[PDB]
């Protein structure tokens, strides 16, 4: 017993040292969770601690039950850990780590439902800037979330969760954009709302790749330059343009160029200093 | 040598169908505005608001 | 002539391409090969195409078993009324029960000489068909 403190130090060590800058920790921490540890970790600092603290529940999964409820004596200090936390990378660490708390079940629907943190998933979930990557632990924070709740008789949060129903405008949106991943993780959203209170609630394709290409087909919109004064403004000129990689054709016969539209005001810029 | 400037598309099309657009311009109605000017055999100064016209009447044109 | 030709292209290794105009259908003795091209999607029968085919067309050798051991080709100008003859043709041979593709680059014909290397070859050809 006395290797075990030992041994499962030193990868303690290990996720230390490489804490800060990248996503290192959670192979690490997953081999940490096995071997009031809530308490200890919470000293030592935040991501990666996080990062135990997510997988240690998922883990879980007779002294087993003596566990859980051990974390949810704890589930308090993660959660005023998991706020004041709150990159795209800790919002997903702050709600991976929530919804794999809400899994186990040991949070408090009261005390949820009156918290920033689920304003912030849904806050996530409408913007449209926030990142594929960013959507889907927000999603699946909220499809746990909902998850927790297997009543709804007792469960103030079952109202906060409403808050999926703002979400449709970001689905109109996202829909007119074709992104498909972040239609799909609203339907998870709706689906699982429905699941959660349902009770409550009442060759021949060869020429398909030709109609495709007949949809594509070529030409550039552009600014043409011509009666240039002397030889030195069209080469100039010129290698302005070439250097900003917006030469569609050049003719130094003619003392004539062509500009594609992207770079007329780069060009117009040079045209008037120099 | 900025003297002057003229927004247009440049066309880039083959040694082929370049010809055909020319035919497009002329011996035909409405037209004859269509190309501005031939830069390169390859290349053509032409329309705007005719190149939508110029791409389908080539289309449906053999 | 004809019978010169057509022995020699059937027992001489030195005569391996010959050229034949719509005289090989309706009572003929088209002799055996391996290809076939035609150089045009022509006005004769999608069906004449797959008897044409079919009375010319062997095995090479060795692999008299394999998934294919004889070649046909058809040749079609793009941006052409040649072009219309293609959704009929292809779904017909599919529906004979034929492997069918179409090819539609060949990046090797930029690797080796070839005929009509310049615009002025293309000019002296295309003044003679336009006479």
């Amino acid at each position: 017993p006395g290797v075990l403190d030992r041994l499962y130090g030193h990868p303690a060590t290990c996720l230390a040292v490489f804490r800060e800058l990248p996503s290192l920790a959670k192979n690490w921490v997953m081999r940490m969770l096995f071997l009031k540890k809530e308490f200890s970790k919470a000293q030592e600092e935040s991501t990666g601690l996080l990062s135990g603290l997510r997988i240690w529940h998922t883990q879980l999964l007779n002294l087993r039950i003596a566990l859980l409820g051990g974390g949810k004596a704890w589930s308090d200090d993660t959660s005023q850990l998991g706020p004041d936390k709150h990159v795209l990378h800790f919002m997903v660490g702050s709600p991976s780590a929530a919804v794999s708390q809400d899994l186990a079940q040991l949070l408090s629907q009261a005390g949820l439902m009156k918290s920033t943190e689920p304003g912030e998933p849904p806050c996530i979930t409408s913007a449209g800037f926030q990142f594929l990557l960013l959507d889907t632990p927000a999603q699946l924070w909220y499809f746990m979330l909902q998850y927790l709740q297997t009543a709804q008789s007792r469960g103030m949060d079952l109202v906060e969760i409403l808050s999926f129903l703002f979400q449709l405008s970001f689905s109109t949106l996202g829909k007119d954009y074709s992104v498909e991943g972040m239609s799909d993780s609203l339907l998870n959203f709706l689906q699982h709302l429905r699941e959660f209170g349902l009770v409550f609630q009442r060759t021949d394709q060869i020429r398909l790749w030709e109609l495709e290409r007949d949809r594509l087909r070529f030409t550039e919109g552009v600014l043409y330059n011509q009666f240039l004064s002397q030889v030195d403004f069209e080469l100039l000129l010129a290698h302005a343009r070439e250097l900003g990689v917006l030469v569609f054709e050049n003719s130094a016969k003619r003392l004539m160029v062509v500009t594609p539209a992207g770079h007329s005001d780069v060009k117009r810029f040079w045209k008037r200093q120099k | 040598m900025v003297n002057v400037l003229k927004g247009v598309l440049i066309e880039c099309d083959p040694a082929m169908k370049q010809f055909l657009l020319y035919l497009d311009e002329s011996n035909a109605l409405g037209k004859k505005f269509i190309i501005q000017d031939i830069d390169d055999t390859h290349v053509f100064v032409i329309a705007e608001l005719v190149n939508v016209l110029q791409e389908r009447v080539g289309e449906l044109m053999d | 002539e004809r019978m010169q030709i057509l022995q020699n292209f059937k027992h001489n290794p030195k005569i391996n391409t010959i050229f034949i105009s719509k005289v090989g259908d309706t009572s003929f003795d088209l002799p055996e090969a391996n290809v076939l091209i035609q150089i045009s999607s022509h006005g004769g029968s999608r069906r004449q195409e797959a008897q044409r085919l079919g009375r010319v067309l062997r095995a090479k050798k060795g692999m008299v078993a394999e998934e294919y051991n004889a070649f046909f080709y058809s040749l079609v100008s793009q941006d052409t009324q040649e072009m219309a003859y293609s959704t009929k043709r292809q779904r017909f041979l599919v529906d004979q029960g034929y492997s069918f593709k179409v090819i539609t680059k060949l990046a090797g014909m930029e690797e080796e000489d070839l005929a009509f290397s310049t615009k002025e070859e293309q000019q002296q050809l295309l003044q003679k068909v336009l006479a």
